[PDB]
């Protein structure tokens, strides 16, 4: 059965690369979005400071 | 759980064969 | 002009809070996505990791 070690292989060596890369892609994109919300909260004091 | 539901059945007929011996074997007298 | 300037401002405020209420939500949704991807993918592929594991033998 080459195919159960095809996928038993397949499985976890595809999906654990792919989706722990998406997972700390996104959560540095996540970190920049937040930062914009940094940013938004920072514009918003400015325009009331000035 | 795939893996193993074919895993289990390689298994059970690796002992289904075993166990046709054990029983033939008995059964041989 | 002043009702329509309260009424703008109320707008104005009202956008700066549905505004701040989203910003929280939306910072809610930010939180609760990461963590339900955190946790969910990070546990739910772990139990596949597992998988990996888990149907040997």
């Amino acid at each position: 059965l080459n195919e159960l070690q095809a996928l038993i292989e397949a499985h976890f060596e595809n999906r654990k690369k792919e989706e722990e890369e998406l997972v700390s892609l996104k959560d540095r994109i996540e970190r920049r979005r937040a930062e914009r919300a940094e940013q938004q909260r920072i514009r918003n004091e400015r325009e009331k400071e000035r | 759980m795939d893996a193993i539901k074919k895993k289990m059945q390689m298994l059970k007929l690796d002992k289904e064969n075993a166990l046709d011996r054990a029983e033939q074997a008995e059964a041989d007298k | 002009l002043s009702d329509k300037l309260k009424e703008a401002e109320t707008r104005a405020e009202f956008a700066e809070r549905s505004v701040t209420k989203l910003e929280k939500s939306i910072d809610d949704l930010e939180d609760e996505l990461y963590a339900q991807k955190l946790k969910y993918k990070a546990i739910s592929e772990e139990l596949d990791h597992a998988l990996n594991d888990m149907t040997s033998i």
